[PDB]
């Protein structure tokens, strides 16, 4: 399972690059493909694309410009940019997801590329300094509520390390990643969500980044370094 | 000799009747279930059905070569596994959810990892060793499973290895259904030669043997508690068989029904026995009373599988007419 | 006598109906054809027949006001052509049913009758089509003498000819390829035979008389031509007031469900 | 068939007893038997 | 109301039943046959120009027709349960032994079991009375009689109607013609119109059976048909 990612590099404003996202190592046609980060600031999303290509969104700050198709038989999905400007300067992440009862979509994400040229999450972007074994507890609000009537509460959890690509720790703010200790543990009610540490120790000091999924376009929150 | 002794212990066991018992009881009544939703996509017969631990999960086998998992609630395929081979007179989904596993006359049990990276089912354990065709398969955990099969014998298998740690073999006819116990310990057996057996686990030796049917019994299953299960026959006819009493309590038979029980299902409580028919209805008893409350008819084609769903919200019934349909 | 029609044909059509409806074993795509057949001459056995004998019963002269004319002459346009185009399709998928079974086995499916009942029911809408629109503000089409009586030669003898003369000559060429085709399996064919031939014949009998007379009255005495077109016209809505039953009562099921829902 | 004809046995009385008991006290919480409202099938 | 994830959900389980129908579609075009015969009755050898321990299964197709033939040979004597399975076959090819006449018998109750099965009620069966050769090699060797095995045989004209091949013996035509007599008589009392037996005198050596298989069923197809469209 990986996710390699070519393109980049200087690009006069105006102008036109495509970026492509190579996938080697499982069902691509399955799983539905989407996300940016800007030197200094938090996630934000970008775009999506379905299973099949049925169904596309995109983000309203790159609406009517951005392009993305993908190549089954190639296993590959590319980005193409149209009109470009000095504020779309980011990495770009190459994020899978599959959506059934009980999946756990973004599960894995690409390395990224740099390329140089609603629901509004709040976190409070302020942690207290690390102390191994002593819990800490992160907590992330909504503007409304993300607890749909059929009963799932659509919130995920993202951890990136420095220097790695955020990684799934949580989804539906209940259920524990796969491969991830058992140590993370989410809960809350509506509109307060919280994600409560245990036993805290090295390999863990990195970006709680919390996101919902309630409806697009998604919002990422601003992000808790430790 | 040791039999003409055996009968006599249970002719002196039985004091009173269950009806005679049961008689100073509010019947039941009348009981109608509407069928709430109904399945399609299947192209063929649907031979098998079986609910997961959640119950909004279950998972149905056919002809056409598919095991298509369900999301009961929404209607919405969950997955869809293509088989190797058309012939499958079972599906069984494990406690956990993890596993799904399928047989059939093909003398093997597949076991299918649903839950996998890369986002697909694959075979995780083929299972081999029987001579017989696979006619019913239950999870006693995640790591172990027990297989009935024609060949006259029911094995224990182990799925990391894959070897038979247990061979059960008192039977003397093809088996065509296995019921596990609540409680994980023992299950019990029914078999074309009209005994039903009631086999231990650990030990792999039979404890009893019930033989109160003329006639092949298709499908068993447990009374909630553990102490009684129920079995269906050629006959048209179930009986309630009792562990302990070790004689049969109760018969269910009308003079109108004279088809044979494809599939036997409990409600939660234990008062309704739901049994189903090749005559293309499902009958409602009273399992205290042997008095039909009910019919639940709305396939065209035999109904093969019945199943009631653990939270007790639900039947399922599938049918050779391809359509399976929850009845609240 | 006239009475007799209407009410045969609202009973031979709803009890096709509710055979088809009501009955498990009959749920097939050639049953849905027959069901759109069966439809189409119930409304014919209602929204024209009880009109056509209100006119016989009153003569020439008409109640009913003048704008009301065109448009039901239309619908006799509309459903006994939707009928023939019926029975132009169902004898095309005998043939094709009868010459070659595997691949018509290999295609037959619920989409080929929704085509087909799709197909004919707007060839039937185009070709009465011109009636409406050329007949509501004007005598051309709708009036002649006070008789409420198509007077069109522009469209009596083009209407026809697309109407019911290319059908026929379609059902001549099926009936003769299907026989030439079917030459304890040989009595199901000489049964199969018999039952093409009395369908066909019964079919010609009951409305060829008629267009061929309908054109005599255009090409051509003719007060005998017109009592001769009032009788034909009736025999040809007493076809489809049969049409229903002899299509049916051949299948053993058929007549089981006419027999019990009679009771 | 010793092993089968040497085991225990308790009165058919006393296991309807329990079949009964069982029957009666768990009566209220399955839904089929009492229908349940109509908000809180999930179905 | 529903969720992103549970369109996302509702857009897989459409993509599924594509996938699913066009499965369906490829699977209505091949013609499936069920193939039940004794053992000597050369069951495997039925057809041999084109061609898993429960079922053992050989696909041919002649003409632009695809033919699904299954033979169970993982299985005991009794072959009622599985039997139940196999309902939706177009036709069922039986063979026969014709040259062992000891083992005739149980082929003839065997013919009774499968006729008169109540699944299997529907469904034609196309007979292959086998070792036509053998039969002949036995008879004129002559020390055997079908008399002693069957009374019947003793007084025995073969039908007028009945063409001989060049080169065919009268008595040999008799024993052919009264094995078939004897399947056919059982085929004609129970079928009812429903269904219909193709006796087929069918020699080892025989070039072409899939012609014979073909053509048996394009006649079941089309007597479907001809009950289908109500003719009939
Ligand atoms: C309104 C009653 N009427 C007066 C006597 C009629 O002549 C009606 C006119 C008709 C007509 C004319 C031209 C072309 C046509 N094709 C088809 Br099919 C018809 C038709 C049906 C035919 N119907 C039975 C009588």
């Amino acid at each position: 399972v990986q996710l390699v990612e070519s393109g980049g590099g200087l690009v006069q404003p105006g102008g036109s690059r495509k970026l492509s996202c190579s996938a080697s190592g499982f069902a691509f046609s399955s799983f539905g493909m989407h996300v940016r980060q800007a030197p200094e600031k938090g996630l934000e999303w970008v775009a999506y694309i379905s299973s099949g290509s049925g169904t596309i969104y995109y983000a309203d700050t790159v609406k009517g410009r951005f392009t993305i198709s993908r190549d089954d038989p190639k296993n590959t999905l590319f980005l193409q940019m149209t009109s470009l400007r000095s504020e779309d300067t980011a990495m770009y992440y190459c994020v899978r997801s599959i959506y059934y009862y009980g999946s756990s979509p973004f599960d894995f994400w690409g390395q990224g590329t740099t390329l140089t040229v609603d629901i509004v999450m709040t976190q409070a972007t302020s942690s207290v300094p690390v102390t191994p074994g002593e819990s800490v507890s992160i907590s992330c609000r909504s503007s409304k509520s993300l607890l749909h009537s059929n009963g799932n509460t659509y919130l995920y959890w993202f951890l990136q390390r420095p220097g790695q690509s955020p990684q799934l720790l949580i989804y539906r703010m209940s259920n524990l990643a796969s491969g991830v200790p058992d140590r993370f543990s989410g809960s809350g009610s509506g509109t307060a969500f919280t994600l409560t540490i245990s036993r805290l120790e090295a390999e863990d000091v990195g970006v709680y980044y919390c996101m919902q999924h309630l409806e697009y376009p998604l919002t990422f929150g601003a992000g808790t370094k430790l | 000799q040791l039999k003409n002794q055996i009968r006599d212990a249970r002719k002196a066991c039985a004091d009173a009747t269950l009806s005679q018992i049961t008689n100073n009881i509010d019947p039941v009544g009348r009981i109608q279930m509407r069928t709430r939703r109904t399945l399609r996509g299947h192209l063929a017969k649907i031979y098998a059905m079986h609910w997961g631990t959640d119950s909004r999960l279950l998972v149905s086998a056919s002809q056409d070569g598919k095991l298509i998992i369900w999301d009961s609630y929404t209607t919405n395929k969950v997955h869809a596994i293509p088989l190797r081979s058309s012939w499958v007179m079972t599906c069984a989904y494990a406690p956990s959810g993890n596993y799904v596993a399928c047989g059939g006359l093909d003398n093997i049990c597949s076991i299918y990892n649903l839950k996998t990276r890369e986002g697909n089912v694959r075979v995780s354990r083929e299972l081999a060793g029987h001579t017989g065709y696979l006619s019913c398969c239950r999870f006693l955990d995640d790591n172990q499973i027990v297989t009935s099969s024609g060949d006259t014998t029911c094995a224990l298998w182990d799925i990391e290895t894959g070897q038979q740690t247990t061979t059960f073999t008192g039977h003397t006819g093809d088996v065509m259904s296995l019921s596990l116990a609540p409680d994980t310990r023992l299950f019990v057996s029914g078999a074309c030669d009209a005994s039903a057996k009631l086999w231990d686990v650990r030990e792999g030796m039979c404890r009893q043997t019930f033989t109160g049917h003329e006639s092949d019994i298709n499908a068993i299953c447990f009374f909630p508690n553990g102490n009684a299960f129920a079995t269906g026959s050629d006959d048209a006819t179930c009986r309630l068989f009792d562990l302990r009493a070790d004689q049969e309590l109760m018969t269910y038979s009308h003079d109108n029904i004279i088809c044979g029980i494809t599939s036997v299902s409990f409600s939660k409580s234990g008062r309704l026995l739901l049994a189903g028919y090749d005559d293309f209805n499902c009958n409602v008893w009273d399992a205290l009373k042997a008095d039909r409350a009910g019919v639940l008819a709305g396939h065209d084609n035999r109904v093969s599988c019945l199943g009631v769903t653990d939270d007790g919200m639900a039947v399922a019934t599938g049918s050779w007419d391809s359509f399976l349909k929850i009845w609240n | 006598l006239t009475a007799v029609v209407i009410i045969l044909t609202i009973a031979g059509n709803i009890l096709v109906i509710m055979a088809v409806s009501l009955e498990k074993k009959l749920q097939n795509a050639t049953n849905y054809f027959l069901m759109s057949l069966a439809i189409a001459d119930m409304l014919l056995g209602f929204l024209v027949m009880p009109v056509s004998m209100l006119t016989i019963l009153y003569g020439y002269r008409w109640p009913l006001p003048s704008k009301l004319c065109a448009v039901w002459i239309y619908l006799d346009v509309l459903f006994s052509t939707a009928s023939i185009m019926h029975l132009c399709a169902i004898s095309l998928d005998r043939y094709v049913a009868i010459q070659n079974p595997i691949h018509h086995s290999r295609f037959n499916s619920r989409t080929k009758a929704f085509l087909k009942i799709i197909a004919v029911w707007t060839i039937s809408v185009g070709i009465s089509m011109p009636i409406p629109v050329f007949g509501l503000q004007d005598d051309s089409k709708v009036f002649k003498e006070g008789s409420c009586l198509l007077a069109d030669d522009n469209f009596v003898l083009i209407g026809s000819f697309v109407s019911f003369f290319i059908p026929l000559t379609i059902m001549v060429i099926t009936y003769f390829l299907t026989i030439k085709s079917l030459q304890q399996s040989i009595s199901n064919e000489q049964k199969a035979c018999k039952v093409l031939g009395i369908v066909f014949f019964l079919f010609v009998v009951m409305w060829c008389p008629f267009f061929i007379t309908n054109i005599m009255a255009v090409i051509c005495n003719e007060d005998v031509i017109g009592a001769l077109l009032n009788v034909f016209v009736w025999i040809g809505y007493l076809s489809s007031a049969v049409n229903p039953l002899v299509y049916t009562l051949f299948n053993k099921t058929y007549r089981s469900a006419f027999s019990r829902y009679i009771q | 068939l010793k092993m089968e004809a040497n085991i225990d046995r308790i009165k058919v009385s006393k296991a309807a007893a329990d079949l009964m008991a069982y029957c009666e006290a768990h009566a209220k919480e399955d839904p089929l038997l009492t229908p349940v409202p109509a908000s809180e099938n999930p179905f | 109301t529903v969720s992103a994830e549970d369109k996302a959900a509702a857009e897989r389980s459409k993509m599924i039943d594509k996938n699913l129908r066009e499965d369906g579609e490829k699977a209505r075009r091949t013609l499936r046959l069920l193939l039940l015969g004794a053992d000597n009755s050369g069951k495997s050898t039925i057809v041999k120009q084109m061609r898993t321990s429960g079922i053992f299964e050989t696909k041919f197709q002649v003409d632009k027709v695809n033919f699904h033939m299954f033979d169970v040979g993982g299985q005991r004597d009794e072959r009622r349960k599985w039997i139940q399975c196999f309902n939706d076959v177009t036709a069922i090819i039986f063979v026969v032994d014709s040259s062992d006449y000891n083992r005739l018998q149980e082929a003839l109750n065997d013919f009774k079991s499968i006729w008169n099965n109540r699944w299997l009620r529907t469904i034609s069966v196309i007979l292959f009375l086998n070792k036509q050769d053998l039969l002949a090699e036995k008879v004129l060797a002559g020390k055997s009689k079908i008399e002693d095995y069957f009374p019947e045989f003793a007084r025995y004209t073969t039908p007028e109607d009945a063409t001989p091949e060049p080169g065919e013996d009268p008595r040999v035509t008799r024993a052919k013609y009264f094995i078939r007599k004897e399947f056919v008589d059982i085929s004609t009392a129970s079928g009812d119109g429903r269904h219909i037996c193709y006796p087929h005198f069918t020699c080892a050596v025989d070039t072409e059976n899939a012609r014979r298989i073909f053509n048996d069923c394009k006649d079941i197809i089309l007597q479907m048909n001809l009950r289908e469209y109500n003719l009939v």
